[PDB]
């Protein structure tokens, strides 16, 4: 049952979840000086820059092929103290990210440093016999 | 809304010449050949030769080759036949004819004079 | 006997696609500033891989591409964006009064036309003499007296080319972007359109040197094994037919004129550059063509054209019967100058069953090519004197139909178009996308765990 | 022993699947207002356009790496009847992506859905303890 | 302990692989005809291809989505005769990059032919049954 | 109204008024004024929502 | 940010900042002059006098 | 009169010139050097980065 391009907007994060490959589609895609030109070209560039931004931090994160990653980050309370209930099952992405994008900033910075700036050193020495 | 206006009737000596009008209107002279057919009374229809408004250049048929001269005026839009010596068979109602907007090729004569 | 999709990245397949190709040229350095290579093209790469598709067979069709649209709509564009920055002469539409420049001859083309011309200052006014020629002049009465006007100021406007681009066409390799590529027909014997048996990819096409011609096709791409009768038709006497040779006729066309540059200043900046005197003898510009080779040639042409219109047929050629100006006449640029050349001694032969060839010539220099109506460029005189030696190639003919009952066939020459000539060296290039996503069924699927 | 790029065009889809790795690798590699520098600009653009187009495509499919991938989706008798011996020793991947033309938009749908779409989710719950 | 974008550039190769998240990040992120629009608009896919020009080759190196990535490609000793502690206790990477920069392509051609081209092909067949 | 071209420079070409071939009237709309005032008074018991 | 243990060549003379910079101001020039009124007509004779 | 056109300067713009920054684009850097002794050329001890100047 798929209803769209944002079709889960509106729903639980829990049913949402289980449609992250319909936005993922709809994400990427004599003299031509003309208005319309200047901006279909200006909008495919800041398309592919929009869509590598977050595949940066995907490569970064350790979680480059896959669209639900976990992680070695815990979760600190001062970021929300919701249950897994009150979150999954009663709140929508749109009012969660209004609630942690406060702290979006400094759970990136841990995503990257705690696990694969530390992982793929550890990958090195436990590889290395 | 082609439109195709030639010139009034004619009477000429025969030897002598007469020259052909035709006005264009209603689209872009200079993208589509003129053609230009004659019909003698009681007979059937032939096609004497078309002209590229662009160039000018011609293709006069075999049968009036160096009698007949195709000239087209771009300020006007109007294309012109002229033919010299006249015999006594030339009388006939000569149409100047164009191609279809469409199918991107000639020989399918939708405007007439 | 379970069946499961899977994914297969890089599978052979390609679809018909029209896309923006770019420019590639070789490293040629060097006065520059010529219109095509311009300021900065892609370099070529060192060494280029043709890589050959064994048992493939792909459609062709020369007169559907759409590489030629865009390659006319280069050459155009390349022509405006050097002519922009050039010296306007708008106010060169004085009403001349000429006089023969012919030297005191008694019973020429080329008229010798004083007028008044603004100065530095504006309040200052000067009279100025220069040569011109009467194909780019028309009398003023026509009542008559001896005054006249250039042949543009009633319909265009006139724009002087700078004297620095040179207008001599050097190889351009037209180019695919990635994920694009490009087919060739290597077939020896490929005719207009249909299948091609041998078909390689590549990533640009070869040196392409836009010659701007008419009827005769300079410095082109010979044809291998036999000459070829190209035609979007042969039963349609509209088409035109182009003709590629497999071997070269040699053509040597002069300007024995020596000419010299008479730069007058009509403005701050502004400079006009006239035609003075010219040092030497008046001789008219002509061309020789082998008498030997262009009938041998015209010969070989013949016995490919009866193999479309009878064994055994009349076929003879004649000159242009119709048009004016540069459709009637071999047109094309030599050292900066523009011939206009007579080719009523070439196409005059009929055929059943060291003496060369001189063509008179005229030369313009207010130009009107490419259909357009309302810009007109001003050739500035190309000082000294000029010789180029050409490979006539390809021809651009013609039929003239009528009620003839198969009996004789006559060829004519011309040049309706210009988009002709980048067709006799596009027409074995095919543009074409990479889809490289290809499902299958197999017996693998992938792992629950 | 190997032909080039698009070689095996031609050959049997068994025989072309062995060199994918060929094409794999020929399909990425005062003023400049020329308009063979617009060209320049528009082609680069484009190529990376089309590009980052498949590789969107094998990441939402957890085929990112690898250049031949199995799936969870069943073949449906539907979109070709063909035994194995008659697909991949006798026919080509031209006229084998013509035949399927009319169901690949299917395809790739259930493509992302059926698998990388609920594996990630049972992934999830595998490594949850 | 974070030093900023290059903070390591003096340090020695060992104290400066430890930090490769900051680099990673820093790489990526009537008339529009102006001089500093065309410039603008040339800069940004001049910044997205470089990016993907390294990505590329961490693709047929195997290495897409990690930042220390182990290879089958043996060290020749005519390349550098230095030990680990030499090169990594006693050389940074700017004069490490120098040293090496004679063989940096010969690398780069092994790095992809030793491994990914040889491994798919065995990744295959050991897959096969 | 006619088009009168005069030539004012090479290529320049200006459009001018020509003669106008019959009467002499000034241009007009019209608009039914049953629909108007309907129309109208559609309007006006909006406005009294934000106006008592 | 400042690079410890970082020892830099530099060259004042063959910096390409410089090149770019005098191209940058230069065409500003022009296009800060391109709408506005070019005097070509004040080429008129003059005819002056002392103050 | 006699050598190049003349233009009016427009009597809105100014002519003060105003501090300009100039910085380098994504995957590039601009490296400042901060010795005090420096000269024209030659290394520079004391090296550090900006992004604008
Ligand atoms: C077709 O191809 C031929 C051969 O490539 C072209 O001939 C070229 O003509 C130009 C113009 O004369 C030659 O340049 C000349 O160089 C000499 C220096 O030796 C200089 O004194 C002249 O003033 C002129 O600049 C050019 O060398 C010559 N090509 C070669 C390879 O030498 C011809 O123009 C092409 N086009 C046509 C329509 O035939
Ligand atoms: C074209 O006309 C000009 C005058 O506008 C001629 O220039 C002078 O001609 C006389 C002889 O008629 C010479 O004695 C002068 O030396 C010429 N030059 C000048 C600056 O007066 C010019 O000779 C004419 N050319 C032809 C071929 O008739
Ligand atoms: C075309 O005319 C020019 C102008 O006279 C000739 O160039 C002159 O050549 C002689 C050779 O004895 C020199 O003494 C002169 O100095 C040259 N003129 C100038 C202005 O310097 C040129 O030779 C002629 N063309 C040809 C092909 O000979
Ligand atoms: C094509 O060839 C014909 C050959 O006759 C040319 O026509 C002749 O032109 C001369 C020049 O005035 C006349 O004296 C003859 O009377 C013409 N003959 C005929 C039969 O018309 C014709 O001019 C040539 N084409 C062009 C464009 O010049
Ligand atoms: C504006 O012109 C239109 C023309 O269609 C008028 O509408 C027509 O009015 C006549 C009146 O007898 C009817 O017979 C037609 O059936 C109407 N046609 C349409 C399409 O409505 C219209 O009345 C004119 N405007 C006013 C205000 O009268
Ligand atoms: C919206 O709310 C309704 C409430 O009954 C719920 O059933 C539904 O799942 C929600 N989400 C939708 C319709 O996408
Ligand atoms: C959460 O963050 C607060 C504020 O920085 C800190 O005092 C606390 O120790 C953190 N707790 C955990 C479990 O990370
Ligand atoms: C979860 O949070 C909600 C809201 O804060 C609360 O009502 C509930 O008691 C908590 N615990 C569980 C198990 O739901
Ligand atoms: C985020 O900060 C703003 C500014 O103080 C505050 O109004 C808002 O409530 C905060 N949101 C959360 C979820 O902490
Ligand atoms: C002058 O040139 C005209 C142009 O054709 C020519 O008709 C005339 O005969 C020439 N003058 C003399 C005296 O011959
Ligand atoms: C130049 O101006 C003078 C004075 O008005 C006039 O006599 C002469 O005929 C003019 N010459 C031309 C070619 O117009
Ligand atoms: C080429 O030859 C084939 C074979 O008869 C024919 O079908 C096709 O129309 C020809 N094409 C042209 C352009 O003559
Ligand atoms: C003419 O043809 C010969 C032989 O094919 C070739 O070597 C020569 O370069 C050609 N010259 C031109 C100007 O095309
Ligand atoms: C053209 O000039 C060349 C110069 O080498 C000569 O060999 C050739 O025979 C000439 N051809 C003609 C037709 O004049
Ligand atoms: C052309 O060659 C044929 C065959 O030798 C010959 O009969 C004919 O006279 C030649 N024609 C010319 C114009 O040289
Ligand atoms: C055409 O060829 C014939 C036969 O050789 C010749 O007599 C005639 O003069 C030629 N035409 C011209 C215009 O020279
Ligand atoms: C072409 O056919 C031959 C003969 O069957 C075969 O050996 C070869 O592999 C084929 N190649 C392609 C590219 O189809
Ligand atoms: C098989 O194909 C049909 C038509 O394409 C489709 O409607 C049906 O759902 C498919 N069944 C399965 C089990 O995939
Ligand atoms: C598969 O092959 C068998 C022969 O072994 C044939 O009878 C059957 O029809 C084939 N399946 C198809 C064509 O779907
Ligand atoms: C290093 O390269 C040389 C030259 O190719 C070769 O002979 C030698 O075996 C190589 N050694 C290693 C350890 O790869
Ligand atoms: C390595 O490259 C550097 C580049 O400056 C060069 O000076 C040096 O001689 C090269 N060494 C060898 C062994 O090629
Ligand atoms: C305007 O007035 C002139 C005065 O002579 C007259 O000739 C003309 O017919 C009038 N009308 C137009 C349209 O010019
Ligand atoms: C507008 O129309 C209504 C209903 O037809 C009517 O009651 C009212 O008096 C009209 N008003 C005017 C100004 O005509
Ligand atoms: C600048 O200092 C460097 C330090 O190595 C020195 O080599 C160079 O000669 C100096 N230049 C001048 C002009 O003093």
């Amino acid at each position: 049952v798929f209803l769209g391009f944002l079709g889960a907007a509106g729903s639980t994060m829990g049913a949402a979840s289980m449609t992250l490959t319909v936005q993922a589609r709809n994400l990427l895609s004599l003299l031509k000086l003309t208005v319309w030109g200047i901006k279909q070209l200006q909008a495919r560039v800041l398309a592919v820059e929009r869509y590598l931004r977050d595949q940066q931090l995907l490569g970064i994160w350790g979680c480059s092929g896959k669209l639900i990653c976990c992680t070695n980050v815990p979760w600190n309370s001062s970021w929300s103290n919701r249950n897994l209930s009150e979150i999954w099952d009663n709140m929508t992405w749109l009012q969660w990210d209004k609630e942690i994008s406060n702290y979006t900033q400094i759970i990136y910075g841990l995503l990257e440093e705690s696990q694969n700036q530390q992982e793929k050193n550890e990958q090195d020495l436990l590889a290395l016999d | 809304q082609v439109q195709l206006v030639q010139s009034g009737a004619e009477v000429k000596k025969p030897g002598a010449s007469v020259k052909v009008s035709c006005k264009a209107s209603g689209y872009t002279f200079t993208g589509y050949y003129m053609h230009w057919v004659r019909q003698a009374p009681g007979q059937g229809l032939e096609w004497m030769g078309w002209i590229n408004p662009n160039s000018g250049g011609t293709n006069y048929a075999q049968k009036f080759q160096g009698r007949v001269t195709m000239t087209r005026d771009t300020s006007i839009s109007t294309a012109y036949m002229e033919l010299s010596r006249l015999r006594s068979d030339d009388t006939a109602v000569y149409y100047c004819a164009r191609r279809m907007r469409s199918q991107d090729r000639e020989w399918d004569f939708q405007h007439w004079g | 006997e379970n069946l499961w999709v899977t994914v297969y990245y890089g599978v052979p397949v390609w679809k018909d696609a029209e896309t923006t190709l770019f420019c590639a040229s070789d490293a040629k350095a060097y006065k520059k500033h010529n219109v095509w290579a311009t300021h900065a093209c892609v370099p070529t790469d060192p060494n280029p891989q043709e890589i050959h598709l064994e048992n493939v067979t792909e459609e062709f069709n020369m007169w559907k591409n759409n590489m030629v649209e865009q390659m006319h709509t280069d050459i155009i564009s390349l022509w405006d964006q050097s002519l922009k920055p050039c010296v306007k002469l708008t106010p060169l539409c004085v009403t001349l009064q000429c006089t023969n420049v012919t030297n005191n001859i008694t019973d020429g083309e080329l008229k010798n036309c004083s007028f008044n011309m603004t100065t530095e200052l504006r309040d200052k006014r000067q009279k100025v003499h220069a040569l011109f020629y009467k194909l780019d002049i028309v009398p003023i009465n026509e009542n008559q007296n001896t005054s006249y006007r250039l042949i543009n100021c009633n319909t265009a406007a006139i724009t002087q080319a700078c004297p620095k681009v040179s207008f001599e066409p050097i190889p351009i390799h037209y180019c695919a972007p990635a994920g694009f590529a490009i087919l060739k027909c290597k077939d020896k014997k490929f005719n207009g359109t249909g299948p091609c048996p041998s078909v390689s990819t590549v990533q640009c096409t070869h040196g392409i040197k836009p010659v701007v011609s008419t009827q005769l096709l300079l410095n082109g791409s010979l044809a291998e094994e036999e000459v070829m009768i190209r035609s979007e038709d042969i039963r349609d006497n509209a088409k035109n037919i182009l003709v590629q040779f497999n071997t070269p006729v040699q053509i040597n066309c002069t300007r024995p004129n020596n000419n010299t540059r008479k730069s007058i200043r009509i403005g701050p900046g502004q400079w006009f550059y006239a035609t003075g005197d010219i040092i030497g003898d008046i001789r008219q510009a002509h061309c020789n063509v082998s008498k030997a080779t262009w009938n041998e040639t015209l010969g070989k042409v013949v016995k490919q054209l009866r193999k479309h219109f009878g064994n055994n047929t009349i076929i003879r050629f004649a000159n242009s019967s119709g048009g004016d100006l540069e459709v009637t006449t071999h047109s094309f640029n030599c050292g900066g100058e523009f011939f206009y050349c007579d080719t009523s001694g070439l196409f005059n032969s009929t055929w059943i069953s060291n003496d060369s060839i001189t063509l008179p010539c005229r030369i313009k220099q207010i130009i009107n090519m490419w259909q357009r109506i309302g810009q007109a460029m001003y050739a500035p005189p190309i000082q000294g004197v000029i010789r180029c030696v050409s490979n006539i190639t390809g021809l651009i003919l013609t039929r003239d139909g009528g009620s003839t009952d198969s009996t004789t066939e006559t060829f004519r020459p011309s040049g309706g178009d210009m988009r002709d000539n980048w067709r006799s060296e596009l027409y074995k290039y095919k543009v074409v996308k990479i889809e490289p996503l290809g499902v299958a069924p197999t017996r693998c699927k992938r792992r629950v765990v």
